[PDB]
């Protein structure tokens, strides 16, 4: 049987006819290696069922974002149905 | 991983070669056995670069042992080391070369041979990258020498396009050794001008002079200057082996030490030579490191470099260092002895850098030198080998053997075309 | 008798110190850039890559280029 | 979005690319293991990381470059050094066998093995890309993989991939002190194809990083990790307004408009300022005024040749942290009444400035000094052509008696490309001389 | 990513149909981690709902016996299948039974707002007065020393308000919640229990708990059960009905309604939390039936589970009607919250059907909407 | 100030730190 | 008017240029004999 | 209703049958003895899994599966297995003798002993299935078994029933690796029988899954067992539109009306993405324009055929998990101006997009990553010609020397058989040739 020392060394040159061959460094760290997702996961996304038709929005709100939206010029000297 | 094989040839380069198993095996912490006791990851991290993998906890290592006695393997058995190596590559002979080059290589040499390709082909193929051969024979010897030689021929002809350094021990020049030594010596250099991509000579009695005068421990013997021989060839494969902030293999050695294709003749030499009695009062850095391994006396090839010209020098450095340091001492060499350098190429110095030092120093360098200074031991050689040829003695031998005078002159003529050659790039001008 | 080290496990360093350090008053600021609206923008835009239905006049003479077979 | 996708090729590149994530790491606030704190984050939409990070799935901030060695040295060192669950583990390419400095033996040879699958992930991480402004590209001119096989990404990354700005940060070869021996052949046979190829080539001399560094930071022994420190500072520098806003932006297209005169002069020279530690740094002002005399002071450009033997034509001064426009261009009114500093004659106003408010951060235990304003100089003078002149006597004097040259031919490469790059070099050198009369 | 085996929770459900009048059966599962509804019906095996995505269904509710409107449907949860839910949900879930002291009936809207703020779920409620036969309850408490007539005196003595709670690992979460059973010991070391800012002595706390189980199941049944008559405190006179939606209650707000009504004078004299029915929400709200078109608006939303219920007495006696339809105006809360802020409605209210508190608008209904509650109902 | 006393302490520190290895490296040469 | 918007990048097209002909990152050799 | 009978014939038919059950057992929530727990509780109206289990008054549920071979080892195997009480016991049919890689042993020979008995089962299935869709019939081109009795079982399924789609699941063989040596004799031999009684055939390549699993799973040896499990990862991607609903989905009808233009061009490639490993898929985004790109790549094809040598005729599209359609769209618009993805010029629109919101599901101890998004390619182009011209090669390479005919023509079969089988694909391949200007 072979000694563990060289074998270590003995992996790199002849090793077993199965198995990944290894280097005689590197051996002996702690080989994390399989049991990983080993890949790059998508990009993202956000939808298109809320970035074109998006949640609706209430009518205190869209009061609000119109009282934000008054005092400008083009929404002021022209309103819908009135005049200025 | 760049791996490389080991072929040790003779029983010199044998011993050589289990040495050096050995002082790698150390540092790599290996036990005779083959189990890994070491405690550093370093050593083993680049390990299938010399040892073969096998079942177990056992690393074999990967050298192919070449002799003609059957003496030598069981003293290589019995020693330090022995057990490690596989009975399967321990190739040997029954009769004996005796010293002679062409019985190693024609009556017991393709007898061998193929055995030994065997075993290199059985090695090489099993190899996935195969860097490099790295032979470590000896000149003047028996099956070191031509048993040797034709082993780089068979390997040139088998894989012509990998890198070899092989060490061709030069004996010493002075006394005698051996009585066909010119001989043998001129017949391997025949063919360490063929193929061999890169060649470390190493001389036995510098060998000597750096133990007697540098390292002291009494008298040298062998086993100290087979230490030296091994941390120098340690030395220069470490980059292969253990990391650095600038690495230099087989091969950017020899693209950076061999301007021209029969420039391959390089003098080594290993630094720091402290003594026992001077480690704990030596300020071991950088400056006196690099003083020291280009000190003239410490040069393991016999030939004096401040005769001759510096072609490449590589320096192949290992330990805590700042390479800062390293090539603004590589630049001061330069201009401090710019005589001994040739003026047509700059930078005459290829550096390397190891941070992992040997054990027991904080700091070690391996000098690598392309000298043309080493045309005088071929110059001796050939004068030698004409001395000994004008009157055919011990010729009859090998031309029993199977050899021939006209292979004799073809050596001595290209040998000294190869010293003309060294002297031309020696004294060749800029404009 | 420990052996020599890495390069890392030296003070002088490549990776020594950098768990137990994070750099506060420098980079918790807005000086660093965010990816705000008009960012977020650009990086999304790149869902239409010639995919959009933009077609050639036929007052224009590259119409056949694309109406070939008629 | 404005992301600047690297490439590091080369031993030396790799260990830039090594400083370089680290100090994008510590001024990002990314952890060694890749994750970002909570405690850290300042709200989920942060975008400064974009440029050099991408987040996978879970806060994973992977870098978006490609380390390349053909030995696997140093990419085994990063592989199991600190910084190993950072990086993509197939992004960090490696062969065997390396081209060992050899410029052949990297382009037509075993680098032409690798390279399809090392701009495949270029191209993988291109196809990751959205926005993708440029190339930075890091190698060096020494030799080998850094020499060829990055020439060989330059050719095909040109005709792969359009107008595509690609910015070239290399480690020049010093005028004395060097590494290789063949490195005069590989720079000389690296610079005719990154001629017709690069946008704007960033020469650093070791030598010049090695005074810089000994008289300016006071550090007796630097080293490599000091030199490839300092380096990213600057290259943070210069991309810092792509990844923070800045009172004046200027992006990497703007830069090469305000920067290079003519599509072959593209061969600038970085500067920081200041490059001071913490114990200088303490007891002296530094305003406006005095950071941009240390970037016009000569003895501190990052290639060996002084400006004064040069004109200048376009200057990018990229001003970042607590500065003010108006200390700016007092500064730059005083450098222009400075006689010392000649502009060239057909060049009215030759200062493009970026004002960036993000003040510069530091490693943990370096050398630089927090400091609450900096600058980096982009000269375009007529000074680099001492350093290319000194690489042609270097090559040809090695190239007199055919030295090295059986390796280049064995490995592929005919005897005729060292004859063309240095007729090319010499043409560059014409145009430089013609240019700068 | 969304699978086919996700965690779930199965669920039958009842839903009385307008037309025919038999109560169709239909099987619920609600998957988690997404928040996705389901819905099979068993007989006439079809398809009813798909993966889909709905609000109103929160993790938070389940609770069988309970309503929950899927699509303008008013789903009844009958009873539990799914073991899994079985052992998800009903494990260490009990029901307690909460007895407000006479001292405490002066405190008993903050008591009621700590209840739902620790989340336990009330299933009946009603303020009597257990006359000198409060000892059946204390037969358990007999003879051994002068307490239990101390306690059947203190019963006997002033009002009480008997409650019915559930919750996740309950009668211990309850005596947690109340503190020992001493006003020393509680002030010494669990100063935010009822006993703790409410009471005194022994014998004379602030509330009573439920000892253990199958003594919660005596007091229940005692209290609560079918065969139990103890009739509420109502008195008629001088009165006003007032009507705690269940939205405030889902919501959790009901103790906050309380704790305000008694902080801004008045008095309430009976208290009891009823159920309502289809009918007998038309018969209260015929008084409205076709003067304003949210008048389904209005049944609907009473007939969705708890239906608490005040009379509303004042010691200052000018108009009760008057002064209460002016604490607690406007109906819309837009109106009450641009105009009157500080007020019923806009303190707890989201639109005009969800008013979260009802009261009578006519003078002379509500002592018949009182007669109708407290003197019919019960 | 404070920022730069911080990092004045931070170099302090790793001054300390480089005195710390240089003691071990000499006492294991010892 | 409906418009064309600008051209993001045309980044190479991975059908023509191949890697294919390359051995995985780290195997050995599959050593030939 | 929409029900689906699978019949696997062969040895690699019924180790994908085994390996594929498992897959959809899981993905319907079955444990292996036969009855979904769901906690003990929950069922009823859930009909997804009435295409592939009938249901049984206990509450066990009965694949709809013929697992068929000669050579009864492996089929024994499933008997004694972990999934022994799953599979109806009558519903494993053995023989006695092997068909030894034979196209003759199956259409002349003991296969005809037993091809009336597996009519009778198929037929007894068909009696309770209520309007049937398709035939899922998982064989091998190997030989023996899988080409021979396959071949036979098809011609009777044709000349009974009748109008009903008959689709097949069909491993071929490599370019280079063989297990046997009579692979060319048998898939010219079953290539004459299945171009005119099919009407779509997915092609597979055990070289092509081992590459696929080499480099991006990085197993270094790959047995049969994740092979198979990718296989079926293909048919469950192929069948969750019949099963689980979603988006935009393509069935049996729709991937057949909207793939095969001429009724002789009905062999389409079938490639997954993302085949992936956890610590890759960790350092990864993994988005829809990353995985739509990973299937045009010339490194996934199922097939060892070159997509470059042919246009594309039809794509289907069939995307599983987290996917958006707009993604899909960019993705899709993003292939057609990328102008080296080469369409055949009689079709301006070539993609047939369905849309699953089931993301995969992996097997416990498995090897690929529980990834969110997964694509399945059904490609059909022109470029398959070129693995029928290596079997033509290799066919008339072997029977120029008249090598291993003694066998088939001893065994009842004729010797023009082989010439007619030969001039049948050769007139396919022209057929393919002419309609590919
Ligand atoms: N600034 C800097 N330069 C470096 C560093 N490391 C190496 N170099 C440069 O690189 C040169 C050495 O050659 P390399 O660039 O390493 O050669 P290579 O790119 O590895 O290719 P081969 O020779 O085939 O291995 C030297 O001359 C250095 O200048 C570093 O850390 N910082
Ligand atoms: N993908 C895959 N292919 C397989 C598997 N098992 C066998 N094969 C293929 O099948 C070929 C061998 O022929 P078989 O399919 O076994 O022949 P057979 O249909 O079983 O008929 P006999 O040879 O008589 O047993 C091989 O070339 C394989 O390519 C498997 O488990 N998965
Ligand atoms: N360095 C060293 N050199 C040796 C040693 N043994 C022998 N030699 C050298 O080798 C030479 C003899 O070679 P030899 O061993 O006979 O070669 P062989 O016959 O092939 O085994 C002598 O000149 C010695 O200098 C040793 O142990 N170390
Ligand atoms: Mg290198
Ligand atoms: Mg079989």
């Amino acid at each position: 049987q072979t000694p563990p020392l060289v074998k270590k060394f003995r992996n790199t040159t002849r090793p077993e006819p199965q198995v990944r061959r290894v280097f005689y460094g590197k051996a002996e760290d702690p080989d994390i290696a399989s049991t990983v997702s080993h890949g790059v996961i998508t990009t993202g996304s956000l939808k298109a069922g809320e970035v074109v038709n998006p949640n609706p929005k209430t009518l205190f709100t869209q009061r609000l974002s119109d009282k934000k939206e008054s005092q400008y010029a083009s929404k002021q000297k022209a309103p819908l149905g009135s005049s200025h | 991983m760049r791996e490389i094989v080991h072929m040790q040839a003779g029983q010199c380069g044998n011993q050589i070669g289990a040495k050096f198993w050995e002082v790698i095996s150390d540092e790599h912490g290996i036990d005779p056995t083959g189990t890994y006791h070491g405690d550093s990851d370093l050593q083993l991290e680049r390990i299938n670069v010399y040892y073969n993998e096998a079942t177990g906890g056992k690393y074999v290592p990967r050298a192919v042992l070449v002799d003609l006695e059957p003496g030598t393997m069981d003293s290589v058995r019995s020693g330090p080391f022995g057990q490690i190596f596989r009975p399967d590559n321990f190739v040997f002979g029954q009769s004996g070369a005796g010293n002679n080059w062409a019985k190693g290589h024609y009556t017991e040499g393709a007898e061998l041979v193929d055995s030994v390709l065997d075993v290199v082909r059985k090695e090489a193929e099993s190899c996935d990258c195969l860097q490099g051969f790295q032979l470590t024979h000896s000149l003047g010897g028996g099956t070191g020498s031509g048993m040797g030689t034709l082993l780089i021929s068979k390997i040139r002809e088998e894989y012509p396009d990998r890198i070899m350094n092989t060490f061709s021990v030069v004996p010493s020049p002075k006394v005698s050794d051996t009585v066909v030594e010119p001989y043998n010596a001129t017949l391997s250099v025949h063919q360490l001008v063929e193929n061999t991509d890169e060649t470390y000579c190493i001389d036995n009695e510098a060998l000597y002079d750096i133990c007697f005068r540098t390292l002291k421990l009494t008298t040298p013997t062998y086993g100290d200057l087979n230490h030296l021989v091994s941390a120098t060839m340690s030395g220069v494969t470490t980059c292969l082996r253990f990391p650095g902030q600038l690495n230099a293999d087989l091969r950017k050695l020899a693209v950076n030490m061999v301007p021209f294709p029969r420039l391959h003749f390089f003098m080594p030499g290993f630094a720091p030579l402290t003594s026992r009695g001077s480690q704990q009062y030596r300020a071991l850095t950088v400056p006196e490191l690099t003083q020291q391994m280009f000190d003239a006396k410490n040069m393991m090839a016999a030939c004096d470099p401040r005769h001759g010209r510096y072609l490449t020098v590589a320096a192949i450095f290992r330990g805590r260092m700042s390479m800062k340091e390293v090539d603004e001492q590589m630049l001061n060499v330069q201009n401090k002895n710019s005589s001994y350098f040739v003026e047509w190429i700059p930078n005459n110095v290829k550096t390397a850098v190891c941070d992992i030092p040997p054990r027991g120093l904080k700091m070690s360098a391996t000098f690598i030198g392309n000298s043309t200074a080493i045309q005088e031991l071929f110059k001796r050689i050939s004068e030698q080998f004409t001395a000994m040829f004008r009157r055919k003695a011990f010729l009859h031998w090998y031309t029993g053997e199977g050899m021939d005078e006209m292979e004799f002159t073809e050596a001595e003529s290209n040998m000294n075309d190869l010293v003309s050659e060294y002297q031309q790039y020696q004294d060749a001008t800029a404009e | 008798a420990p052996p020599p080290r890495r390069r890392s496990q030296w003070v002088g360093e490549v990776g020594w110190f950098i768990p137990p350090y994070h750099d506060t008053k420098n980079t918790l600021s807005g000086n660093q850039i965010q990816l705000k609206v008009f960012r977020k923008a650009q990086e999304e835009k790149y869902t239409h890559r010639f995919q959009e239905p933009w077609y050639l006049a036929p007052n224009d003479p590259d119409y056949k280029q694309n109406f070939p077979f008629t | 979005m404005r992301e600047c996708i690297s490439i590091h090729v080369g031993q030396a590149g790799v260990q830039i690319g090594n400083a370089c994530w680290e100090l994008y790491c510590l001024e990002h606030g990314i952890q060694p293991d890749g994750q970002m704190p909570s405690d850290k984050t300042i709200g989920g939409g942060d975008d400064s990381f974009n440029t050099f990070f991408s987040e996978t799935g879970a806060g994973k901030h992977v870098p978006r470059a490609v380390f390349v060695d053909l030995e696997p040295t140093v990419v085994d060192e990063v592989r199991t050094g600190t910084y190993r669950q950072l990086f993509h583990p197939e992004q960090l390419i490696t062969g065997k066998e390396d081209a060992a400095n050899n410029y052949a033996r990297g382009h037509y040879t075993i680098g032409k093995e690798i390279v399809d699958l090392v701009l495949d992930r270029i191209r993988k991480l291109a196809d990751q890309c959205t926005g993708l402004q440029g190339f930075l590209i890091f190698h060096s001119f020494g030799g080998g993989t850094g020499s060829g096989f990055a020439s060989l990404l330059m050719e095909r990354l040109s005709v792969d991939y359009g107008k595509k700005s690609k910015l070239e940060f290399a480690i020049y070869p010093a005028p004395q002190i060097s590494t290789a021996v063949v490195e005069p052949y590989n720079t000389i046979l690296t610079t005719h194809t990154t001629l017709e190829h690069s946008d704007c080539a960033f020469m650093v001399d070791n030598e010049a990083i090695y005074d810089i560094c000994r008289r300016n930071l006071d550090i007796e022994r630097p080293t490599y990790t000091n030199l490839n420190r300092l380096i990213a500072q600057i290259v943070s520098s210069i991309t810092a307004s792509l990844r923070f806003d800045g009172a004046l932006n200027v992006d990497l297209t703007e830069f090469q408009t305000n920067l290079v005169p003519y599509p072959r002069i593209h061969f600038p020279l970085a500067t920081y300022a200041p490059v001071i530690s913490a114990e200088k740094a303490y007891h002296e002002q530094l305003s406006v005024a005095e950071i941009t005399n240390a970037c016009f002071e000569p003895a501190n450009q990052m290639v060996k040749c002084d400006p004064r033997h040069g004109k200048y034509m376009a200057c990018c001064m990229l001003y970042r942290g607590d500065v003010v426009p108006k200390d700016v261009n007092a500064a730059i009114a005083t450098i222009k009444t400075k006689r010392t500093i000649q502009f060239v004659d057909w060049c009215p106003t030759g200062f493009k400035v970026g004002i960036n408010y993000q003040p510069p951060t530091v490693v943990p235990g370096g050398d630089l000094a927090k400091v609450q304003r900096a600058v980096c100089m982009l000269s375009n003078t007529t000074a680099i052509a001492e350093a290319w002149a000194r690489l042609d006597h270097k090559f040809d004097l090695m190239y007199a008696k055919r030295a090295f040259v059986h390796w280049y031919v064995g490995e592929g490469m005919e005897e005729g490309e060292f004859s063309e790059a240095r007729e090319d070099l010499a043409a560059l050198e014409k145009d430089y001389e013609e240019v700068g009369v | 990513a969304s699978s086919a085996q996700d965690g779930r929770y199965s669920f039958i459900c009842e839903w009385y149909d307008p037309n025919a009048g038999l109560t169709r059966r239909y099987q619920f599962l609600f998957y988690p981690k997404d928040n996705t509804i389901e819905m099979f019906d068993l007989k006439n095996r079809r398809m009813f709902l798909k993966r889909s995505a709905c609000d109103s269904v929160h993790l938070a509710d389940l609770y069988v016996g309970s309503t929950v409107n899927v699509h303008s449907r008013q789903l009844n949860l009958v009873e539990y299948s799914d073991d899994f839910t079985r052992r998800a949900l009903t494990t260490v879930k009990e029901k307690t039974l909460g007895l407000i002291k006479p001292d405490a009936i002066s405190k008993f809207g903050p008591i009621f707002d700590m209840t739902y703020e620790a989340g336990f779920l009330v299933t009946n409620a009603k303020m009597t007065r257990l006359s000198r036969n409060a000892a059946e309850e204390f037969y358990a408490e007999h003879v051994g020393k002068p307490f239990y007539n101390n306690l059947v005196s203190f019963m006997c003595s002033g009002p009480i308000i008997a409650l019915e709670l559930m919750a996740n690992n309950g009668i211990g979460e309850w005596r947690r919640l109340l503190g020992p059973t001493d006003s020393s010991t509680a002030r010494s070391e669990a100063p935010n229990s009822i006993r703790a800012r409410f009471g005194t002595d022994n014998t004379r706390n602030a509330c009573h708990g439920s000892d253990s189980v199958d003594s919660s199941n005596r007091e229940t049944n005692f209290f609560f059960g079918p065969s139990a008559r103890m009739r509420n405190t109502s008195t008629l006179d001088n009165c006003t009905c007032c009507i705690i939606k269940p939205t405030a209650v889902k919501e959790g707000k009901a103790g906050q309604i309380m704790s305000a009504i008694c902080n801004e004078g008045f008095e309430v004299v009976a208290l009891e939390m009823f159920h309502m029915e289809k009918a007998n929400s038309e018969e209260f709200f015929e008084v409205y039936k076709g003067v304003v078109a949210e008048y389904m608006d209005m049944v609907t939303e009473l007939t969705s589970g708890p239906c608490y219920a005040l009379e509303i007495r004042c010691s200052k006696s000018d108009d009760v009607t008057k002064a209460f339809r002016d604490f607690v105006g406007p109906a819309d809360p837009e109106i009450a919250r641009q105009l009157r802020p500080r007020t019923l409605r806009a303190r707890f209210g989201n639109d005009k059907v969800h008013n979260a508190v009802h009261c009578t608008d006519l003078p002379t209904d509500a002592l018949l909407e009182v007669e109708y509650f407290f003197k019919i109902l019960s | 100030q404070k920022t730069y006393q911080e990092q004045l302490r931070l170099k302090r520190m790793r001054r300390q730190a480089e005195m710390g290895e240089e003691e071990e490296f000499k006492r294991q040469m010892l | 008017a409906r418009q064309k918007d600008p051209n993001t990048f045309i980044t190479p097209s991975p059908y023509a240029y191949s890697p294919e002909k390359v051995h995985p990152q780290g195997e050995r050799h599959a050593p030939v004999h």
